């Protein structure tokens, strides 16, 4: 988290709840059209259906975009864009190691831009 | 949270299979033997998005299986200690909370949880609430939380939360 | 120790043991308590077409009851059978029982209301410290005026809604931000468009409760367009933007005010449909002997047309997964037309048309995407409730009809027979503390050893004297196996006792502890002796825990009932019976295959019954008086009261009403009852005879007892001349002999649904001696009709699909057809 604990998953893009969920449906829509969807598969998808903090793709690559200019920590991107912290203060108190990384200005700002993408 | 990691898995597949078809059946065989599975070094497997590459199938002296190496992109679900995540919690008790993060259950102690709220009985939505019901966390309440320590049974992987951080409550 | 707790205080041990902590009342919140109790538990139509097997006076009646339960701290059995005067006719002991559950639910919504009003007033406190939403009197009017629990969640919500987002309320871990966007559209503050539509929400709460406009639509001299220019932002840059900001915000305040989600609450009380469809493995595992099939499909099923348990049915073959269903008020004239009527302006200007469009999709939204979904929910839950509930009065029924059964009509001695192929057998005592043991293996040449075993029946018949032989209906082998004794008994009685709660004695590891040497069917047959003595004993001693309880058959769903209210139920029918029977104590301080009984007296329990008799047991005397209990024995008036009109003594062993249903605290009057059949002199004089039953004049007594003593005691007199009359009168019915329906069903192990003609079957054929003659896995013989039938066509030794044609209860007869045109239709 802070310091990483593996040593594989730091080169392993990293995915937000919604672009899972647009992932996971797609996979869907892909076999009844063409057997049963797993247990685990299925009811990952009611709980990333139940957090699509951003129901458009566009919206999405957009978000990931914003915070891939903003350059943190590729899990960073991740554990801020679904998590939509609403205060500068709010993300920081969650991401122990966010804190001292980035000024405190534009975290309001990109903050906001989260909460206006949903 | 979730990644997008490639790994390896190794298909044994039948001679049955031999016939025009056997990268379809290599394929299918992928999706069937690796989703769902909760492996402790890669986290929980949700979906495979794409193959990669159909390795070369090496025919196995005197087995008659073919052995496949096949290199896959799968989302991948592994929730690191120290994280704070969005739960969904499922089911009260007096010993905590037992939630569902997704793919992984979890649980929170009793201690675990501020120590202002308490178990409330004998309501149909058994809950935890505190003493003037300022938040109450009933069935079916998306709270935040912070997984501190992932264990692993290599059929199930569970961690456990806690509560205590700006903001872990209920929304 | 909370233990010790238990068995220190004076309060009914059932008291203490309850969930809730037990207090007063204060005639006020008592008779709120009767009025809600009774309209909320005894005049209240199911949704659902529930049968079984009272009156708007009962609340008076509820009345008395609670005082009791709340203020003399009386359990449900001693206000049941002494103060019956208070309570009857209309409360039975089953309706004292729902009193005191309901209790438990109005003291939770009272708790409730009560925080819930105190969180109101400090918000009203924060708001006045402090567009503008007010805490007017109107909120804590309709808080105080709550009576469910869903509206105390509407009223909760309506408060989350508008005040919610308000955590500094505390300072005088912060708000995780809530998933709907209302509180972003409030932030950018479309609230005032909002107010812009005509109506308030309360407003159109009125006109839905009034069902006509109450209230008029307040148009604006505008194009609601016009309106959204003045309130783009960067959160909604586009005029539609705001338009739909402020529908969905109209969406939201209609969902979340009381009265408009009251009465669609309501109607889909009144006028909801069940639609029902199959998912692709209900489309295949669904047949005819599933479950499913009467309600694989549906449509338009009214909510009030459902049955016993349909509702539970639907709901577990959802959760496997076969079906997908939904409850919706409108048909397959939708109840929307009425929402848009009455929030709608009639003026055909451009304006007023275009305000009302916007007002009617956003009361569209309001409907589908907020209101349908909560309200159908509700629904599902209450439907699923009450089938529950249904389930658990089933089992109730059960546990009734199996406890209603009288011991012995021929100290009785029994021997039990139960067979597994080695049978045993084992004779009961006068008092249950088995004599001996004994193995008499009959098997079907070995056809001349199975006489031997005869002549051993007769010559054991001859040793020992048993009343009654009983043998355990476990296969159909006994239903010739009662041949096997019938007629050694002309060298007494015999009777099929059921044995599935023998089964439950065999694995009972308390049994095991009771007889680690004799072998299953041996302690099986001891339990069947024990059970053919007197079923309540052996009952309250196997079934003395919550696994052992459960692990009987009293319904098939009963799996899917919520476990700690059939606890309850069969506890209490478990207490009821204990009760009315009484419990002879100084039998079970030395016996203690009678101890079990003990904790359902009332007032005392699973703690003080234990305590009661570790403490004789430090004396090591015998309890020959209720008064030798109250002062050697130091058990406190509430309780003594309690448990003392129940604890029998043995009068053999002095005041001998202690044999008798007749209260210590009401000693005086018996006497006084005896001493007008001319005290210590009439202790025997109606014992002797009931010499004239018209010498006491009821009427004379009970209105001096009203004038000089305490009033209404008219049934306690009955009872009491009822009483010394015969003392402790069993009411259980006396024990009959299993009809042929019974036996059959205990033999075969099937029940009459499972019986269903048309079903289609495995089957068996052995041996014919004219038309086809097999064999169920059951035992029973199906008859293949010659009218059906040739030794090619249908071989002999194997199985094939067939179809009962005709079934018989006392012939076994299992007629097939195994035709393939009966197969199909």
């Amino acid at each position: 988290s802070q310091l990483i604990f593996p040593k594989e998953f730091e080169t392993a893009e990293t995915l937000l709840n919604s672009e899972v969920h647009m992932l996971l449906e797609h996979r869907k829509q892909q076999n009844e059209s063409a057997q049963e969807l797993s247990e685990v598969f299925m009811k990952t998808l009611n709980y990333t259906a139940r957090f699509s903090r951003f129901k458009n793709r566009e919206t999405i690559a957009s978000v990931r975009s914003l915070l891939l200019q903003k350059k943190l920590h590729k899990f960073e991107l991740a554990c801020l864009a679904n998590l939509c912290p609403e205060t500068a203060e709010e993300s920081k108190a969650l991401i122990p190691s966010l804190e001292g990384r980035f000024e405190d200005e534009e975290l309001q700002q990109i903050l906001d831009d989260i909460q206006t993408k949903r | 949270m979730f990644y997008h990691i490639s790994l390896e898995h190794e298909i044994l597949l039948h001679p049955r299979y031999f016939g025009p078809n056997l990268l379809n059946t290599v394929k299918q065989k992928l999706f069937t033997e690796v989703e769902g599975t909760c492996t402790g070094k890669y986290g929980f497997v949700i979906a495979v998005t794409t193959i990669d590459n159909i390795g070369a199938g090496v025919i196995q002296p005197g087995r008659g299986f073919v052995l496949y190496p096949v290199k896959y992109k799968a989302i991948v679900f592994r929730p690191f200690k120290g994280e704070v995540v969005d739960a969904v919690v499922t089911q009260v008790n007096k010993v905590g909370l037992f939630t569902e993060i997704g793919p992984m259950s979890c649980f929170i102690s009793r201690h675990s949880i501020p120590s202002e709220m308490e178990f409330d009985p004998n309501s149909n939505p058994p809950c935890y609430k505190t003493m003037d019901e300022d938040i109450v966390i009933q069935q079916d309440d998306e709270i935040r939380l912070k997984i501190v320590g992932t264990r692993v049974d290599k059929n199930d992987i569970f961690a456990i939360g806690s509560l205590m951080d700006d903001y872990l409550g209920l929304v | 120790d909370q233990d010790n707790e238990i068995r220190a205080t004076d309060l009914p041990e059932r008291f203490q043991l309850r969930s809730i902590p037990v207090k007063g009342a204060e005639d006020d919140e008592l008779e709120e308590e009767a009025d809600w109790i009774y309209r909320n538990a005894f005049a209240t139509p199911t949704i659902s077409l529930q049968e079984s097997c009272k009156g708007p006076s009962t609340i008076q009646k509820i009345k008395e009851a609670l005082g009791f339960m709340r203020n003399q701290h009386f359990e449900v059995p001693f206000i049941a059978f002494y103060r019956k005067e208070y309570v009857e006719p209309e409360l039975h002991i089953n309706d004292l029982w729902r009193v005191w559950q309901w209790d438990e639910k109005w003291t939770q919504l009272r708790i409730r209301k009560e925080n819930l009003t105190r969180l109101f007033e400090k918000m009203q406190a924060y708001q006045y410290e402090q567009g503008i939403r007010a805490l007017d009197t109107t909120d804590m009017e309709r808080l105080k005026d709550v009576q469910s629990m869903d509206e105390l969640k509407d009223v909760y919500n309506h408060f989350l809604l508008y005040y919610g987002r308000d955590i500094p309320k505390m300072q005088n871990l912060k708000q995780a931000s809530r998933r709907d966007m209302y509180t972003i559209c409030q932030s950018a503050g479309l609230d005032g468009l909002a107010k812009k539509f005509g109506l308030t929400p309360e407003q159109f709460g009125e006109n839905l409760r009034d069902s006509y406009q109450r209230h008029e639509t307040e148009q604006f001299p505008a194009e609601p367009l016009e309106l959204a220019k003045d309130y783009v932002c960067s959160q909604f840059p586009t005029p539609e933007a705001v338009l739909e900001g402020a529908r969905y915000m109209v969406a939201l305040q209609i969902a979340r005010e009381p009265l408009v989600r009251q009465v669609l609450r309501q109607t889909f009380q009144e006028r909801a449909k069940l639609n029902i469809t199959p998912t692709k493995k209900g489309r295949k595992d669904v047949d005819e002997a599933h479950y499913a099939y009467s309600f694989k499909y549906l449509k338009n099923k009214p909510v009030k047309e459902l049955r016993d348990d349909q509702f539970l049915k639907i709901c577990l073959a959802e959760d496997e997964g076969l079906l997908t269903t939904d409850i919706s008020i409108d048909l397959k004239q939708t109840y929307f037309e009425e929402i848009k009527q009455f929030y709608y302006r009639d003026e055909f200007s451009h304006q007023v048309q275009e305000w009302n469009r916007q007002r009617t999709m956003a009361i569209e939204r309001a409907l589908q995407q907020f209101l349908y979904v909560q309200m159908a929910k509700e629904l599902k839950n209450k439907l699923l409730a009450e089938a529950k509930e249904y389930v658990i009065k089933a089992c109730s029924r059960k546990l009734y009809n199996w406890l209603r059964v009288a011991p012995y009509r021929p100290g009785i001695r029994v021997l039990g027979i139960a067979f597994s192929h080695p049978v045993f057998c084992a004779l009961v005592n006068g008092e249950g503390e088995v004599t001996d043991f004994l193995r008499l293996p009959h098997f079907t040449e070995e056809r001349e050893k199975k006489a031997q075993d005869i002549e051993t029946l007769k010559k054991f018949l001859l040793n020992k004297k048993p009343h009654v032989v009983t043998v355990a209906g476990e296969n159909r082998d006994a239903q010739m196996l009662i041949e096997d004794v019938k007629r050694i008994v002309h060298e007494i009685g015999v009777e099929l006792v059921d044995n599935e709660l023998a089964i439950l004695y065999m694995n009972s590891k308390k049994s095991e502890a009771e007889f680690r040497d004799y072998p299953p069917v041996l302690r099986q047959a001891v339990s069947l002796a024990r059970r053919i003595q007197d079923p309540l004993i052996e009952f309250a001693q196997v079934c003395s825990s919550d696994e052992d309880i459960l692990c009987l058959k009293f319904h098939p769903l009963q799996e899917h009932v919520v476990k700690e209210e059939l606890l309850n139920a069969l506890y209490c029918e478990f207490i009821n019976r204990v009760n009315e029977v009484g419990v002879d104590v100084n039998r079970a301080i030395a016996h203690p295959y009678s101890q079990a009984l003990i904790q359902y007296v009332c007032g005392l329990g699973p703690r003080k019954g234990t305590h009661l008799l570790k403490i004789l047991k430090q004396n090591n005397t015998r309890l020959e008086s209720r008064t030798q209990l109250v002062t050697m024995c130091h058990m406190g008036p509430k309780v003594f009261m309690n448990c003392a009109g129940f604890l029998k003594i043995d009068t053999a062993s002095i005041e001998v009403l202690d044999g008798s249903r007749v209260h210590p605290e009401t000693y005086e009057w018996a006497r006084k009852m005896a001493v007008d059949a001319l005290p210590a002199g009439a202790l025997e004089e109606i014992l002797e005879n009931p010499e004239r039953l018209k010498d006491l004049d009821l009427d004379a007594f009970a209105e001096e007892l009203e004038r000089q003593g305490y009033g209404d005691k008219h049934i306690t007199l009955y009872d009491i001349r009822a009483e010394l009359s015969c003392r402790y009168k069993d009411l259980r019915t006396a024990y009959r002999s299993p009809n042929t329906e019974e036996i059959f069903n205990m033999l075969t192990k099937e029940t009459p649904e499972t019986f269903y003609i048309g079903k289609l079957i495995i089957c068996n054929v052995t041996g014919i001696a004219i038309g086809v003659k097999t064999r169920l896995d059951n035992g029973v013989t199906g008859f293949i009709p010659t009218k059906f039938l040739p030794e090619e066509r249908v071989k002999v030794g194997m199985t094939v699909h067939c179809r009962i044609m005709k079934i018989d209860i006392e012939k076994f007869s299992a007629d097939l057809t195994c035709r393939t045109s009966d197969l199909m239709d």
